[PDB]
């Protein structure tokens, strides 16, 4: 009974092992995503003051 | 000229953590400053300051003088620093009208842009392409051939 459950533990442990590695990937992924949406958001910003002043003009 | 020395001199170390900040955001590693003025503008919008997009278009148009990208940390540096405001307002208007008044020898209620040039040839200072015509151009900016009071103000207003 001991080795079996010392055969599934390892088993759940496995696959918890891969499951976080896996999410890892999706939050640097994300991560990267989320800088390049920060960027575009500023660039959006300058675009808006721009236009402003131009109707003001 | 050397008050950009003397502001080179004068360090502000509050201000320095910034640039240098601008330094590392920028070089990645040995890199000789190829001045990218998109980082630059982004720079100066993320440390705080209010560049015009005006004055990023001047600093568009007023780097890479090397032609190689590589400019010298010494003369980006004075060009970021005079960039940013470093200024009080220039003087106060009680100050600029009472001047003003002290230069009203005509006593005419304004001055003239040929009284400005003798008073400063009164100085004994050298006049050169910098100086003499944009002198005049723009203490009677709006060209009334004499400086009048507000015209005196514009002139010279925000400056110390």
């Amino acid at each position: 009974e001991a080795e079996k459950a010392a055969d599934e533990s390892e088993r759940g442990m496995k696959v918890i092992e891969s499951r976080a590695q896996k999410d890892e990937e999706k939050m640097e992924i994300q991560e990267i995503q989320l800088k390049e949406a920060k960027h575009i958001a500023e660039d959006a910003d300058r675009k808006y003051e721009e236009v402003a002043r131009k109707l003001v003009i | 000229d050397d008050i950009y020395k003397a502001a080179v001199e004068q360090l502000t170390e509050e201000q320095k953590n910034e640039f240098k900040a601008a330094f590392d955001i920028f070089v990645l590693g040995a890199e000789d400053g190829c001045i990218s003025t998109k980082e630059l503008g982004k720079v100066m919008r993320m440390l705080g300051q209010n560049p015009t997009p005006e004055e990023l278009q001047e600093m568009i148009d007023e780097v890479d003088e090397d032609g190689s990208g590589t400019v010298d940390f010494d003369e980006f540096l004075v060009m970021m620093v005079r960039c940013m405001k470093d200024d009080s307002k220039g003087k106060s208007e009680e100050e600029l009208s009472d001047l003003f008044r002290m230069f009203d020898k005509n006593a005419d209620g304004y001055i003239d842009l040929d009284e400005l040039k003798m008073m400063l040839q009164a100085t004994g200072e050298t006049i050169t392409e910098d100086d003499i015509e944009e002198l005049m151009k723009d203490g009677d900016k709006n060209n009334d051939g004499r400086i009048d009071y507000d015209e005196f103000l514009e002139f010279m207003k925000g400056v110390e």
